RNA sequence: CGGGGCGGACUGUCCCCAGUGCGCCCCGGGCGGGUCGCGCCG
RNA sequence: CUCAACCUAUUCUCAAACUUUAAAUGGGUAAGAAGCCCGGCUCGCUGGCGUGGAGCCGGGCGUGGAAUGCGAGUGCCUAG
RNA sequence: GACCCCAGAAAAGGUGUUGGUUGAUAUAGACAGCAGGACGGUGGCCAUGGAAGUCGGAAUCCGCUAAGGAGUGUGUAACA
RNA sequence: GAGCAGAAGGGCAAAAGCUCGCUUGAUCUUGAUUUUCAGUACGAAUACAGACCGUGAAAGCGGGGCCUCACGAUCCUUCU
RNA sequence: GUCUACGGCCAUACCACCCUGAACGCGCCCGAUCUCGUCUGAUCUCGGAAGCUAAGCAGGGUCGGGCCUGGUUAGUACUUGGAUGGGAGACCGCCUGGGAAUACCGGGUGCUGUAGGCUU
RNA sequence: GUCUCCGUAGUGUAGGGUAUCACGUUCGCCUAAUACGCGAAAGGUCCUCGGUUCGAAACCGGGCGGAAACACCA
């Protein structure tokens, strides 16, 4: 009934880890993303100086990576397994894309190394349909259109159908 | 007391018209400016290079020199009690062809051709344009309708 | 409602739309001005430019000059007329880009009558070639490449079209930094792997590459190459024959077709009377439905 | 310490509003512009009376405050506290200046005379034109004589000549009284608060069907 | 102020329910301008 | 239940250093013979081209190409 | 009171007089004068020390009626 | 509704803003012109022309800063 | 009747939502050996042709917003010139010419150039 | 009116990258007890608002207070 070009699918998984300050902590956090994603992470500087958070401007504060393709799908199932395939409905967003956070990186895949820290990580998957790339395109870029957009309700079905997930009322 | 700055008092003159900012349309670059043609000096503010001074905005002159991007214009300026012909270099963004000279050239072509046709068939035709003559006599028909009688209205206080 | 509506009535009242072709994402008016505008002291001398546009399935090569009423195209060549001679499959690649650029060059020179003079580089080599005007003969046609919005990195197909045109006889200012043979680290143009790209040897290697690792993947990728048996070993000869056929007959003939009816496929605009009747009916239906309760 | 109002009666200067160039302006004397039962609906107070100026002049914020109080006390006396609604329709947006000279027996003490004479903000006045409405009162239709007398008393607090006019509009609306009721009947007008909303016969029909439903 | 016959499109009356426009031809009434125009009157 | 903030559609009153819109008066230019139209020649400038542009040389066109009024142009010396 | 500039006056008033606008009453007898009636519940309720129609807060009704306001003012401590 | 060094005004969106890459046209020259104006100078600016370069695939753009301010005769000294 | 490439004017063209789209086309789409770029073949670059018009795109619709153009507002506001006009003034009237702008009420919703396709 | 300077622990004061000193206050020691003395702790919108800045007590514009110096020649 539905067109094959309307099928929902994962655009990117967008792992992010934010630490307080630049230092060995950030470098070891970068290795944490590198081992999980098999991919070189990128550091993010602080936009402003905040004395309360003890961060200075243009200081490396966080490390983040974007994972696409089958690699993203395999990372998502590990993280969902940490949350026992149970996502709260507030986590799903109005734009049609959801995210969850994992407190401990060590539990899934990677053995703890004494050099490596105890860092957790942040998941935010972006859900898309075929043809969403027209917005990114340089030539003749355009908006996707209302019917082709993904709603919060559609994302919730996708989790409930693909991962037999449970959306708790929270 | 007033400053002598080149752009003093040009807040509105060099500003763009409402909802006509941004990219300059390219037909203004494709216009052809020969020597001896008459151009009006606007002076748009989007292009800051080759701008005319504020005293030439709204003036009309004759092109005497053509360069890669600008033209040389002989334009009359009045200084106290003397009018003297200034020569100014203005980029083509700030000028456009004057239609006063274009309409007169059309009329000359009509006049010269009309004279030619008149000689070929014989009789005489009027070439000069005359001032609006007094209205000729005419009849105005009532058409069986009495003209409506108008009356000044009484005054009463609006608001 | 808890946040100010940004796109309120006042937002649209002050909104200035961009140019139509800027809104469509087709024309870079910053680059277009520098490409189409002639010096005022050159007057009505045309400024020619080679428009190269690579489509998902086609390559379009046009030569045009700007006029106030719009661009005037003096000659056009397409990659979809390549099957008229030799190459019928694997269009919109670098080799086809060279062929359509060469076809545009030969077709334009034929129309102007300058084929015997300015033969161009008949023997295809990737090295830098530039045509020089011959004294006592009409000058070489000079035009400039209009890449459009394409990212002009090394190995872009728009430069393959440029290479075909300059080898065809057109004088287009360029350098070899953007040809596939250019080496970034050594700042050296190989001029031999560029010739391989012109002959589609990168594609030919890919076909014989995919043959030895995964057979069905090769069939998936080069499915239409299998039809009419276009094999890696015959690709260079196919492109040489295509170039020679371009040289011999570059003239374009059009298919006539007038045996067409006026079938209208778009709904016509509704008239004012129909709009008011529709509102009248909808008003009446709502009131009538209310009386049903 | 205020000068006599005759010194600032006439609109002699260009408008001089309180802005980023005119700083340090003392607040105006009048801070309240609506009194009475402001929450009364449009049908409650059909009759509207205006005070209209015949003179192009300046009205001080103190005078507007005095006339607003004078009209309020009489209406409360004659119509009850909830029997009317008054709207002052002039806001003192024009700042008047004073070039203050030392009022001592000596010009030697840096009176400076007329040097650097541009004054400091001294007050705010409202610029009124001929035919402009100064004050408006809406009430029931049997209080017409009380509206006229209340507006008559407030005239004595103003410099120039003012006329009392009983408008043909319904209340504070801009629609005629005789066409007001049937316009509401055919839903051209919809009441909100103390005013009405004109509903044009254009726009989406979805708003047309929320009416008539 | 409108009449006849064929293509689209609209309405929550959808039993051949109701309504609107356009493309061709056949008619009906009124109005204005030119017409060797043609007569009569001044 | 009420009072706030917020949003939405309205409502009163304003701007020398605000503005979508926008006069009257006003400023510039044009209303021909130094013009128009035919041919031709030169160029080291321009150039796909007999191109483009400019200059030069001959020839033909007077219904003198709005009104009104007035004779104009030009130089030196120069007081107060 | 008495003529451009110009040489002195405002707000606010007048049952002086003249003109005008709007509204109202009137032979089913207006207006003004002179002469009678101007009641019962009810000295209506809450305020109280007396407040009875008249120092005040709310209400504003009934009957006889031709007509009487559960009150316009004088007055009384309140009455009268 | 940001930013473009600063006062304000104008201008600017695959910009003139932000980030990268390569660079030194912020270089050597003659005239013309604009602005103030006496139509003198300085300062600033515009359009060219001749070199030598930078950048880009190229068209092109660049002889300082997006534009409106940011500066200095004779005599003398100092350097090239 | 339409589309593609390049455009001119730059909303009658924009914005929101809905419906339809035959054939070419334009796309979405598949892939990363080569060219070339990425934290990520997402973008860019390259090689393709299984699928799809869902989306872009085109046409249409909406008592749609905006925009464009009319009427009204209104010969009103304002204004050139004139008077030994009025008025204590503030200001106002008249003569002589010119003459707007909201609210409110209608109509319209891209035209078109060059080159090349599809449409029995 | 003109011109200049200063607002920081309870007091008097120092000083564009997490606020100093002394007195004072609190707690514990010594003393029969207080004081002295000894050992520890706490205390500060840097007058207010706006701006520059990554960052303001600081730097700049304002506004609140306080302290100065002037106002002469007839
Ligand atoms: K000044
Ligand atoms: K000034
Ligand atoms: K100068
Ligand atoms: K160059
Ligand atoms: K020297
Ligand atoms: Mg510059
Ligand atoms: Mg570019
Ligand atoms: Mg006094
Ligand atoms: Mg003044
Ligand atoms: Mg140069
Ligand atoms: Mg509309
Ligand atoms: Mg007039």
């Amino acid at each position: 009934k539905e067109n094959p070009m309307r099928e929902l699918r994962i655009r990117k998984l967008c792992l992010n880890i934010c630490v307080g300050e630049s230092g060995d902590r950030l470098t070891r956090a970068a290795k944490v993303l590198e081992q999980l994603t098999g991919q070189t992470p990128v550091f993010s500087k602080a936009r402003y100086t905040v004395r309360s958070f003890g961060i200075r401007r243009n200081e490396k504060i966080a490390v983040h990576c974007t994972v696409r393709g089958a690699k993203a799908e395999e990372i998502l199932e590990k993280g969902l397994k940490v949350r026992e395939y149970e996502l709260r409905k507030n986590n799903f967003s109005d734009t049609g894309n959801f995210g969850f956070g994992i407190q401990e990186h060590i539990d899934l895949g990677i053995k703890y190394d004494p050099s490596i820290g105890i860092y957790g990580l942040d998941f935010y998957v972006v859900l898309g349909r075929p043809g969403f790339s027209i917005a990114d395109k340089k030539r003749r870029t355009g908006c996707i259109g209302a019917k082709h957009r993904i709603s919060k309700e559609e994302a919730m079905r996708w989790f409930q159908q693909k991962y037999d997930g449970i959306i708790l009322p929270g | 007391t007033n400053t002598k700055g080149k752009r003093r008092g040009t807040r509105y003159m060099f500003s763009r018209p409402f909802r006509k900012h941004g990219v300059v349309p390219l037909a203004t670059y494709m216009r052809i400016y020969k020597k001896g043609d008459i151009v009006d000096i606007k002076g748009m503010g989007t292009v800051q290079k080759g701008m005319p001074h504020k005293c030439y905005h709204g003036k009309t002159g004759r092109v005497y020199n053509v360069t890669q991007h600008a033209v040389g214009i002989v334009v009359n300026k009045q200084v106290k009690g003397k009018i003297l012909a200034k020569r100014i270099n203005v980029r083509i963004e700030h000028i456009k062809h004057s239609k006063s000279r274009d309409s007169f050239l059309k009329r000359v072509k009509e006049n010269d051709q009309k004279k030619k046709e008149a000689k070929e068939k014989g009789t005489w035709v009027q070439l000069k344009r005359q001032p609006a003559p007094p209205r000729e006599a005419h009849f105005v028909r009532t058409n069986g309708k009495e003209p409506e009688l108008l009356e000044p209205i009484p005054y009463e206080f609006m608001a | 409602g808890f946040v100010k509506v940004v796109k309120n009535k006042a937002y649209f009242k002050r909104y200035q739309v961009k140019f139509r072709r800027r809104r469509e994402g087709k024309t870079d008016y910053y680059a277009r001005k520098r490409l189409v505008i002639q010096d005022k002291n050159k007057y009505n001398t045309p400024k020619y430019r080679m428009i190269v546009r690579v489509t998902n399935r086609d390559i379009i090569c046009q030569i045009a000059y700007a006029r106030i009423e719009g661009d005037m195209i003096v000659c056009a060549a397409y990659a979809h007329e390549l099957p008229k001679y030799g190459v019928k499959v694997g269009l919109t690649n670098y080799a086809a880009a060279y062929c359509t650029g060469l076809l545009l060059a030969r077709r334009l020179l034929n129309r102007f009558g300058m084929d015997k003079i300015y033969e161009g580089q008949v023997e295809v080599t990737g090295d830098e070639y530039n045509v020089e005007s011959i004294d006592g003969q009409p000058g070489a046609f000079t035009c400039y490449l209009d890449a459009g919005l394409a990212r002009t990195t090394t190995g872009n197909k728009v430069f393959g079209a440029l290479k075909g045109a300059v080898d065809g006889g057109l004088s287009i200012p360029h350098s070899t930094k953007r040809f596939p043979g250019y080496d970034s680290e050594s700042k050296e143009f190989n001029a031999e792997v560029h010739r391989k790209h012109i002959m589609g040897q990168n594609v030919a290697d890919y076909m014989r590459y995919l043959m030895e690792e995964d057979e069905d993947a090769y069939k998936k990728q080069f499915s239409q190459y299998i039809k009419n048996s276009v094999t890696p070993d015959m690709m260079e000869e196919m492109y040489k024959k295509a170039h020679a056929a371009i040289r011999e007959n570059p003239v374009y003939e059009k298919k006539p077709k007038k045996e067409v009816k006026k079938k209208r496929w778009n709904r016509p605009k509704m008239s004012l009377a129909q709009k008011k009747d529709r509102v009248a009916q909808k008003k009446a239906s709502f009131l009538r439905a209310q009386e049903r309760a | 310490g205020r000068r006599p109002a005759r010194c600032y009666r006439y609109c002699k200067n260009k408008p001089y509003p309180k802005s980023r160039f005119c700083r340090g302006v003392p607040d105006a004397k009048i801070r309240i512009f609506d009194l009475g039962r402001k929450k009364a609906k449009v049908d409650e107070f059909p009759l509207g009376g205006h005070m209209v100026s015949d003179e192009y002049e300046q009205l001080s914020s103190e005078a507007l405050e005095a006339a607003r109080i004078c009209a309020n006390k009489y209406m409360v006396k004659s119509c009850g506290r909830d029997g009317f609604h008054m709207r002052v329709r002039l806001h003192p947006f024009h700042v008047i200046r004073i070039n203050k000279m030392l009022s001592c027996a000596g010009a030697d003490r840096l009176q400076t005379g007329m040097r650097g004479a541009f004054g400091k903000p001294q007050g705010t006045v409202a610029r009124v034109h001929i035919g402009q409405v100064i004050m408006s009162i809406r009430t029931k239709l049997q209080n017409e004589e009380h509206v006229i007398e209340a507006l008559r008393r407030a005239k004595f607090k103003f410099p120039g000549r003012q006329k009392i006019h009983i408008s043909k509009k319904w209340g504070f609306t801009k629609f005629n009284a005789d066409e007001f009721e049937d316009m509401v009947a055919k839903k051209c007008l919809i009441p909100d608060g103390c005013g009405v909303k004109y509903v044009p016969s254009h726009g989406p029909l979805d708003k047309w069907r929320v009416l008539h439903s």
